[PDB]
């Protein structure tokens, strides 16, 4: 009960780090981010299901959401990076249970974003190469 | 191979980043930081291995100048530089220890500014703050560098050629660039003492520097004068008071032409100005090792000659401003009257005194008639305490322009400052702001009762009438002021040896306290308490003390148990200072 | 005759004016030896208590005054002769009484002068105009800072005066008002009474004791509280004085542990403040009695606590707390409190009554008065972010012996209390370097008991969803990502502890004993128990 | 310098116990030698500066020869050597000597051990001078009437256990405001001087 609720603020207080999110310049170095996202990592053994099913919703709400200029596009292009990044070490981290009971989350949640990045995506040059890159990676 | 190419390299880069400033000059830094790192673990294993390790002059040639580059960047405008080039100094310290393992033989002649060295680890180690902040604890060390080495007086000159170079640019074209001079300015002076010692760089540093404090410049001189003062005062060397002093004296001096007839001068005038607040802050500045140096130097000639100035450049509210500011100067200089050094003290207090109760005219704001010159209540009020200090101890002595008896002269020279400050006196009587008369009042009355003291015999005829004065505050202040003189002795009279000795017997056992398994609180606490600067009066008298009572064992036991205990080090604590 | 129409406060009695205008004729007539000191000393010493720090600015000056001028008629009087060792004493005093130091203590903090505020130079032309009615308040510590500095002035003297009765005519005065109901000057008249007294008998003790209970009785029966939280500080300041002349083997010697305890749970900073100054002299006053060398302090207190056990067993189930489970963590539950005292000075007073009973509860046992044992982990979690050697002999296994040992802390209930104390020490606590300690060895107990831990969830649920919300610490951040990633690995099975298991056992109220003092001072309205138990450990122990 | 054992200062005597005391609590509590420290301590320092400049210290009014220097600067280096008991280590220059030092390692030995031998508590040496020193007084009262706060700050955070009013920190107020404030300092006819 009280643990779950623990487990929304540290996935709550990394969406308020994304670079398309304000800063806020809690970031602490990047030390106090950076230790949020290990004990995500971490929490993502047990909790595979819950770690991943917010990490969709995260990805969900960047791909949805309308920025412009040069530091926005930046900013949603490197928030989206770290995302990937860190989606794919929690996939590459978690031992080899070879649970195949996550077909609902793979289906629906979290196959039409990669999906999406996997396409031509000619609107950045550079920055479509480094998303297809890490989004194949974690496919 | 390795030293000889290893060593070679590091020349040829070192060369190079003084050379010229770079883009990655920052960058060179922080690899040129790791390379040191790389060659002191090969060294710590070619001793273990074979000790045989050699030392070409390529490595004497080429340790001088890794030094001669980082005292250059320790004045960088990048805070990430100079954080850097601190830390760097530790892999200079950790070579020291690898070569010799004893530390006196090599450590400390090897490299004899070994101690301080290590200080620049510590204050690495904190919060990162502005450059002004950071460089006031960066000039702090700088300024603690004893002895002098090849890398220390060849950066002072190195560096002393860019900032002269520098300075000339930004006067000659009739704000990043000045920056950099500010810091080069303030780094040329905490490390002037490794350069010092008749016609010399250091000397020609000075002269340029006091030809800056006047420097009237259209587009930024206001800033530079603005700077200079700040600086020059507040960060130099107290090592180079002697050249400071010797050289203001000699401008102010031919401030003056024959016979002694004052040329004023707007920029005389800005120049005794700016030496006010100059002298003022550098006698503000308490520090280690100050006293030592103040005493080499007379400051009584400058002084003189100073008052003659600011007295004949009349009365405005400007020149009444520039006169306050005097009057409090003066009471800072007898605040270390101890450690300044004076020829004939009484003849030069006199003086002074002659020279300043001109200034002192009560109710002159209201037959001006105009409130604008209120300044002149404070001017007066300043006056008063600056004569208060001179007062404190000083007997009287008439000026030997005319031969007449001495105790003549005397109870007559007594008479014109009793008759001035009665006059006075009345004037702030409430019935003729209240806390300016008020203030002013107790001024007035403070400084009657220390004249008396100093010469009771002659004075003490003049202030019988103050017995019956119409204003009953001041009355109980004569009686207490005349109480202490009953108490005191007309002579010995053996009357210390039986009133103070009984008197201050107490005292004594007091501080002798001998505190349960010798505690001695009173010693141990008064130690650390107790300023640095007057630590050599603390010494002898706890060494003396301690001896007539027998209980010397005990107060060094004490007192070497904590030093031994909190330093592993020993030895090289109680030779250091 | 202020007895006959009691009232709160001397200023509102009637016969004020009389006593006020008596004192101006007392103060010009202490000059110059005009009021006999060599026979009347006595009776000067017990008014000036009574006008201490009472009344307008004017008439608080003159009684300082008033003592200024007694003391020197004493050096300057020739009827007596005393030795020229005792006038150094004298001259001594006189100066002391001068200092700034008794200027707060009289009230006249801010005043340069007394003399000029006693005086008025235009007294003949106009009459006195007071004003400023806002008047300091008085504490009980500061009476007896003065009672006991003017009883050494008194002592001396005696030495060389012959036969003197000044110290017996003037404790014959206060033994009138000490057993004499009056709410204005009874407590004046009882913190003077225990200061200067030098005997007590059986049915003096009881007369203190059961004035108690009437005072705490009239704070809950009435609605003014504040005229009668002074009478209740007082009886307990008065005892603590009058243990260390009590008989050498006197029952009360040990009884006197339960009512310092029944005090410090009225929850007010002045009545907790007085019982920590009742027990710490209390526990050195059995040291010299030699009482627990052969036997442990639950032993000694939980033996004479067995005849009215009945009683006492109600007042724990209130209290949420239990000393027969275990004696040792009731008995510092109530010492958690002193930690959220204002004052720093009663901080230290309870460290040092820890300090004290860790070596007495180790010396029982013989375990080198650092060891960790059951008996002493309690003593040791309080003692931990306060005592470096606590600290350094009990050090973190993951970093002598280190804490959190589960070869002999293998009992769930003994291993429970220890998180308790731990949850309480972090949860009202706001301290960096305190913080960092407690986490540090909160995360060692998560892995090292996990069934026991999840029983403390409640506790750190909040302050530790605020910390991972907005705290920027590493140092700090980084035990509490340990803690979460052991809780969750712990997680998927059912709690074998849930959080109310302390409620099973009847420590439910640990928790709540050692919050912040209420704002809202009022009695916590369980105190009528105290009053029976109070009147238990009477009719046992003072038959008569 | 070994035969003159008898001629050193008590007062130095006594300050020698001191490290040497402080040298053995130091090792307890931890092959070195506590003597062997004390030892080349005490000549380094305070032998060793005159020998090497006799001069600066006014031994003699005219500067010895420089030939003649030359040897007392030497002499010094080969007499440290002694007390530390380290041979010539790449200073050929001087290695003929290490045959002399060896024998008189033992001598070195003796002189330290005499003046530390000295008993910790001077019960048996008694020199009941008790002189007034009234001028070395006069500076102590007005120190401490300048420090009178700060000093009490120190008091202050420590010495909770008992109450100060019996304590030095009670008594410092007491006794200081009785004395009253210092007098005036005297004038000073010579120019400014140190130690
Ligand atoms: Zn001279």
């Amino acid at each position: 009960h009280r643990p779950v609720e623990w487990v929304q603020a540290v996935v709550s207080r990394f969406d308020e780090q994304l670079p398309i999110k304000t800063g806020q310049q809690n970031t602490h170095t990047k030390v106090s981010t950076e230790h949020n996202k290990e004990c995500l990592i971490n929490i993502s053994k047990y909790k595979f299901s819950l770690v991943i099913s917010g990490l969709t919703t995260i990805l969900k709400n960047v791909n949805n959401m309308r920025i412009f200029g040069e530091a926005a596009e930046k900013n949603l292009y490197l928030s989206q990076l770290i995302i990937l990044d860190t989606l794919e070490k929690c996939l590459a981290g978690q031992p080899k249970d070879t649970m195949r009971l996550d077909e609902t989350m793979l289906v629906k949640q979290l196959l039409p974003e990669i999906c999406h990045f996997l396409h031509t995506c000619r609107e950045g040059n550079q920055h479509a190469a480094e998303l297809r890159n890490s989004a194949s990676g974690v496919l | 191979t390795f030293w000889e190419i290893s060593s070679q390299m590091l020349f040829y880069i070192c060369k190079k980043l003084t050379s010229h400033q770079m883009l990655s000059s920052t960058e060179i830094l922080k690899w040129l930081r790791e390379i040191l790192i790389c060659r002191n673990k090969f060294l710590l294993k070619n001793k273990q291995a074979d000790r045989s390790s050699g030392t070409p002059p390529i490595c004497r040639q080429a340790q001088t100048k890794l030094e001669v580059a980082l005292y250059m960047f320790l004045w960088n405008p990048d805070t990430e530089a100079v954080l850097v080039a601190m830390s760097c100094f530790r892999h200079l310290c950790e070579e020291a220890d690898i070569r010799c393992g004893v530390d006196e033989v090599s450590v400390h002649n090897l490299l004899p500014n070994y101690n301080t060295f290590m200080e620049f680890a510590s204050v690495s180690n904190m919060m990162s703050t502005g450059r002004a902040a950071l460089q006031k604890r960066v000039m702090a060390l700088l300024r603690r560098i004893e002895h002098p080495t090849a890398g220390n007086t060849e950066a002072w000159e190195d560096t002393h050629a860019k900032w002269e170079q520098a300075t000339k640019l930004i006067l000659n074209y009739p704000t990043d660039s000045l920056q950099e001079w500010i810091n080069m300015t303030g780094f040329l002076c905490a490390l002037g003492g490794v350069c010092l010692q008749a016609d010399t760089p250091v000397s020609k540093f000075m002269d340029r520097l006091l030809s800056l404090m006047v420097c009237n410049h259209e587009k930024v001189g206001l800033q530079i004068r603005t700077n200079v003062k700040d600086l020059v005062g507040l960060e130099l060397s107290p090592a180079l008071y002697p050249m400071l002093f010797n050289k203001l004296k000699n401008t102010i001096s031919k401030f003056f032409d024959s016979q002694g007839q004052v040329l004023l001068t707007d920029t005389n005038t800005q120049f005794v100005e700016q030496t006010i607040a100059i002298m003022k802050n550098l006698l503000d500045n308490h520090t280690e090792g100050s006293s030592e140096h103040l005493g080499q130097a007379s400051i009584e000639t400058m002084m003189l000659n100073l008052v003659r100035y600011v007295r004949v450049l009349g009365n405005m509210v400007h020149a009444i401003q520039i006169k306050t500011k005097l009057c409090q100067l003066v009471e800072v200089m007898m605040a270390r009257r101890d450690d300044l050094s004076f020829c004939q003290e009484m003849k030069f207090r006199n003086k002074m005194v002659e020279y300043l109760t001109d200034w002192v005219m009560g109710t002159s704001n209201q037959a001006a008639d105009d409130d604008v010159k209120c300044l002149t209540r404070d001017l007066d009020q300043a006056s008063m305490e600056a004569v208060v200090s001179l007062l404190a101890g000083l007997p009287l002595q008439p000026e030997e322009g005319d031969g007449v008896e001495l105790m003549e002269a005397k109870s007559q020279l007594f008479l014109k400052y009793f008759t001035l400050f009665m006059n006075l006196l009345n004037d702030c009587s409430e019935v003729e702001m209240s806390r300016r008369l008020a203030s002013l009042r107790h001024c007035t009355v403070l400084a009657m009762s220390n004249l008396l003291n100093a010469n009771v015999d002659s004075g003490l005829m003049h202030s019988i009438g103050l017995g019956y004065h119409k204003d009953l505050q001041t009355r109980a202040t004569f009686m207490e002021v005349l109480t202490k003189i009953l108490q005191q002795g007309t002579e010995f009279d053996t009357l210390a040896e039986t009133v103070l000795a009984d008197r201050f017997e107490r005292l004594v056992e007091l501080v002798t306290m001998m505190g349960d398994q010798g505690e001695l609180p009173i010693a141990m606490a008064l130690a650390n308490v107790v300023p640095c600067s007057q630590w050599d009066e603390l010494a002898r008298v706890l060494v003396t003390l301690f001896d007539s009572r027998h209980l010397l064992y005990q107060l060094l036991w004490n007192m070497f148990s904590k030093e031994v205990e909190l330093a592993d080090s020993m030895q090289t604590l109680f030779r250091g200072n | 005759k202020t007895c006959l129409s009691p009232t709160p406060t001397l200023e509102q009695h009637l016969m004020w004016d009389d006593i006020a205008i008596l004192a101006r004729y007392m103060l010009m007539l202490s000059f110059n030896n005009s009021l006999d000191v060599a026979a009347h000393l006595p009776y000067l010493f017990h008014v000036v208590t009574f006008l201490v720090a009472t009344g307008p600015l004017s008439l608080r000056a003159s009684t300082h005054g008033l003592v200024i001028n007694i003391i020197h008629s004493l050096c300057t009087c020739s009827q007596l002769h005393f030795s020229e060792e005792t006038k150094q004493v004298l001259r001594l005093s006189l100066t002391e009484f001068s200092l700034p130091k008794f200027y707060l203590l009289f009230g006249i903090s801010k005043v340069k002068s007394a003399a000029v505020i006693a005086f008025r130079s235009s007294y003949r032309d106009r009459s006195f105009s007071p004003g400023s009615y806002e008047r300091e308040t008085f504490a009980l510590t500061s009476l007896e800072t003065v009672t006991e500095a003017l009883l050494e002035i008194m002592e001396a003297c005696m030495r060389d005066i012959p036969t003197c009765k000044w110290l017996d005519q003037w404790t014959e005065l206060a033994q009138r008002f000490a057993f004499q109901y009056n709410p204005s000057l009874q407590p004046r008249a009882l913190v003077v009474f225990g200061c200067i007294s030098k005997r007590v008998s059986h049915g003096q003790i009881k007369q203190i004791i059961r004035i108690l209970s009437k005072a705490l009785e009239s704070c809950l029966k009435g609605p003014d509280t504040y005229n009668s939280q002074v009478l209740i500080e007082a009886t307990v300041i008065a005892l603590t004085k009058l243990q260390p002349l009590l008989n050498k083997d006197s029952p009360l010697h040990k009884a006197l542990f339960w009512v310092a305890v029944a005090v410090l749970q009225l929850d007010e900073v002045n009545l907790y403040s007085a019982g920590t100054a009742l027990l710490e002299q209390n526990l050195h006053t059995l040291d010299s009695l030699r009482i627990f060398n052969d036997k442990s302090p639950e032993e000694v207190f939980m033996a004479i606590r067995n005849p009215l056990e009945w009683h006492c067993k109600q007042m724990d189930h209130f209290v949420g707390l239990n000393f027969n489970s275990n004696f040792n963590f009731a008995l510092v539950g109530h010492l958690l409190k002193g930690y959220r005292h204002p004052s720093p000075a009663i901080v230290a007073r309870t460290v040092r009554i820890l300090h004290t009973l860790l070596t007495l509860v180790n010396k029982h046992r013989n375990c080198d008065k650092f060891e960790v044992n059951t008996q002493s982990v309690a003593y040791l979690a309080a003692l931990l972010t306060v005592s470096e050697e606590v600290r350094s002999r009990c050090s973190l296994k993951h970093r002598s012996n280190v804490l959190l040992d589960e070869e002999v802390l293998t009992d769930p209930k003994i291993q429970a209390l220890l998180l308790t104390v731990l949850a309480t020490l972090v949860k009202y606590t706001t301290d960096e370097f305190d913080q960092r300690i407690l986490y540090e060895y909160l995360a060692e107990a998560s892995v090292v008991f996990p069934k026991v831990f999840p029983v403390v969830h409640n506790l750190l649920d909040s302050k530790i969803n605020t910390l991972l919300s907005l705290c920027q610490d590493p140092n700090l951040l980084n035990p509490i990502h340990g803690i979460v990633q052991s809780v969750v690995y712990h997680e998927e099975s059912p709690p074998q502890y849930q959080t109310s298991y302390l409620q099973s056992f009847g420590f439910n109220g640990l928790w709540r004993f050692a919050g912040p003092f209420s704002k809202q001072t009022q009695i916590p309205d369980y105190a009528e128990l105290i009053v029976k138990f109070l009147d238990a450990l009477i009719d046992t122990y003072l038959p008569g | 310098i070994i035969s003159s054992s008898s001629e050193f200062p008590p007062q130095l005597r006594s300050v020698c116990h001191c490290l040497y005391q402080a040298t053995c609590h130091s090792l307890l509590n931890k092959p070195q030698n506590s003597i062997g420290a004390v030892g080349s301590a005490m000549f380094l320092r305070f032998i060793n500066p005159a020998i090497v400049s006799p001069y600066e210290a006014g031994i003699l009014d005219k500067k010895p020869p420089p030939r003649i220097e030359r040897g007392l600067k030497l002499m010094s280096k080969i007499l440290q050597s002694i007390a530390n008991h380290v041979l010539f280590t790449k200073e050929e220059h001087m290695r003929p000597f290490n045959d002399f030092v060896k024998s008189n390692f033992d001598a070195a030995r003796r002189f330290f051990l005499d003046i530390a031998s000295d008993c910790p508590t001077s019960d048996a040496v008694n020199h009941s001078l008790s002189f007034i020193s009234d001028g070395n007084v006069l500076a102590l009262h007005r120190l401490l009437w300048n420090n009178q706060e700060k000093i009490g700050q120190y008091l202050s955070s420590n010495r909770d256990h008992k109450a100060v009013g019996r304590r030095p920190f009670d008594k410092m107020a007491t006794l200081l405001a009785y004395l009253g404030p210092p007098e005036h300092k005297p004038v000073a006819d010579t120019h400014w001087s140190s130690l």
